[PDB]
């Protein structure tokens, strides 16, 4: 079992930065990159593959 | 300071290229690969101001001179940064409060291509309907950014009529303009919303957020420098 924010849809949030974070992606199993922009990041958000997949591996 | 070289010629999504070197204070920050993830604009040869929710940290790196970011032939500077000045008083949930200053570990050569932005009185009063200007390499649609320069005019709303649709999300220290046309997007966070002060370019906000989709018929939020720039002095001062 793994955390029910591990399957929600990456969340860009309303900041207009362009950094690249990391979000588990249920429908391949492996964690994807995606553009956050800043503010009010959601769970399903990581600075790195390897803290992603250690949170939400398998979800 | 708020003079170009350059002069810029005016006719970020339904904006337009600008022309090159004409805001030379626009700065990209990139991370140790050259990846663009938030503008800025220099206030003097040592200093960068951005915004707070940028994050950047001392890998950073600070771009200046730059026009078009798909040219590798292009001459620009890349300029380390010693140190982050994030202001304290920055609201990771409401936003309110987002800037930062950064500290060039090399001074910046200015040039025709280089050079800083004004600041703005803490006591400068900007009248709502104000003709000011936005600039950067964010989305043009909401995708990769655009490898030239963006700009885009768009008038400052009075905190009354941007709150007719943000309603009490808009704090104190922001200050709304855009739903004209005209959206700040991905990538222009951090970068200048500079409006003209006796002829001379001055830094009133600086992107932050808006439409999560980049709507052009919303107003664009950004960070109010006329209520920050105290602690941007103050700063400068201690350092």
């Amino acid at each position: 079992m793994r955390p029910d924010f591990c399957l929600e849809p990456p969340y860009t949030g309303p900041c207009m930065a362009r950094i690249i974070r990391y979000f588990y992606n249920a429908k391949a199993g492996l964690c994807q990159t995606f553009v956050y922009g800043g503010c009010r990041a959601k769970r399903n958000n990581f600075k790195s593959a390897e803290d992603c997949l250690r949170t939400c591996g398998g979800a | 300071c708020g003079v170009p070289a350059i002069q810029p010629v005016l006719s970020i999504v339904n904006g337009e290229e600008a022309v090159p070197g004409s805001w030379p204070w626009q700065v990209s920050l990139q991370d140790k690969t050259g990846f663009h993830f938030c503008g800025g604009s220099l206030i003097n040869e040592n200093w960068v101001v951005t915004a707070a929710h940028c994050g950047v940290t001392t890998s950073d790196v600070v771009v200046a001179g730059e026009f078009d970011q798909g040219s590798s032939s292009e001459k620009i500077q890349k300029l380390k940064i010693a140190k982050v000045f994030k202001n304290s008083k920055y609201n990771s949930l409401t936003i309110n409060n987002d800037i930062t200053l950064l500290k060039l570990s090399t001074a910046a050569s200015f040039s025709q291509t280089v050079s800083a932005v004004c600041l703005p009185s803490a006591s400068d009063d900007f009248a709502a309907g104000t003709t000011c200007v936005t600039t950067g390499w964010g989305l043009t649609r909401y995708a990769n950014t655009p490898d030239r320069l963006q700009q885009a005019s768009l008038p400052l709303l009075s905190n009354t009529n941007c709150k007719k649709y943000w309603g009490t999300k808009i704090k104190d220290a922001m200050i709304c303009a855009g739903a004209s046309g005209v959206s700040s997007c991905m990538g222009d966070s951090g970068g200048p919303l500079v409006c003209k002060k006796n002829g001379a370019w001055t830094l009133v906000g600086i992107v932050s957020w808006g439409s999560s989709t980049c709507s052009t018929s919303t107003p664009g939020v950004y960070a109010r420098v006329t209520a920050l720039v105290n602690w941007v002095q103050q700063t400068l001062a201690a350092n």
